[PDB]
């Protein structure tokens, strides 16, 4: 159901690396390793236990990316004149989704610092 | 053209109220100084930077000062994507709301932050004089 050293769960296939990348490089590295495989996401259909339980276990166990960047958009904030929000200078870099296992919840965190990842693409 | 001891920039009034005020209330406040008078929106960098300097040399510190960035609360039409579906489940240690914009001392002014339109910071004001 996986290529070799490749974990199994729900129809997606889950590998752990020990590398120090920041988000950017984290997911070119991921698409890298397999066809369709991205930073991991979560829906819950208990992957967290899983890749924190299992998919982890062969990892440092702390903070890994998550392959969401939640960046400011357009679609949801604007000024109250009315006026069209064209220059923004609110931080794009912040907001890099992220696992803390200490904390057995997600985080958001400058997208520009490094961290360990779990690559997943579906089977 | 505009009022005693407010400055203009791009045929545009502009004044720093040194009153800590709730977003809503202070956008309340500058809509009640002149027709069309809001909290202050920042459309350039020439204006980001003539809004932070009438900040530093007219309030008196404060860590955050309010601008008219609102959020539209249309959350379920503007759904974040993972690097294929859709941001649905979620688990985040999402405090209380941050429905609000405001600038940064710590930035020089020139920089946004989420913040919690409930916080109480000074503002700025902004409104045409053609109304």
């Amino acid at each position: 159901n996986c290529l070799p050293d490749w974990s199994v769960y729900e129809g997606y296939c889950y590998k752990v690396f020990k590398e120090r990348m920041n988000w950017a490089d984290a997911e070119k590295f991921c698409t890298k390793q397999h066809k369709d495989g991205h930073l991991v996401s979560f829906r819950n259909s208990k992957e967290v236990d899983f890749v924190i339980s299992l998919a982890f276990p062969m990892l440092k166990n702390d903070l890994v990316w998550i392959g969401l960047t939640d960046y400011w958009r357009d679609c949801n904030w604007e000024w109250s004149d009315g006026a069209q929000l064209d220059y923004k200078a609110w931080d794009n870099e912040r907001h890099c989704f992220i696992y803390k296992n200490t904390d057995n919840q997600w985080t958001r965190r400058d997208c520009t610092w490094t961290f360990s990842f779990v690559c997943k693409c579906p089977a | 053209m505009c009022p005693p001891g407010w400055s203009s920039n791009g045929v545009y009034c502009y004044m720093l109220f040194k009153e800590p005020k709730t977003w809503d209330e202070a956008e309340k406040f500058c809509n009640k100084q002149g027709k069309d008078g809001h909290l202050l929106s920042i459309e350039s960098k020439k204006e980001e930077i003539l809004v932070d300097i009438v900040v530093s040399e007219n309030i008196g510190k404060m860590y955050k000062i309010w601008t008219g960035l609102s959020e539209r609360s249309k959350e379920q039409h503007c759904s974040s994507r993972w690097s294929d579906g859709s941001f649905f489940r979620s688990y985040e240690i999402a405090i209380r709301y941050s429905e609000c914009f405001v600038l940064e001392k710590q930035s020089v002014f020139r920089t946004w932050v989420a913040t919690p339109c409930e916080n109480t910071f000074p503002f700025m004001c902004k409104y045409p004089v053609p109304r």
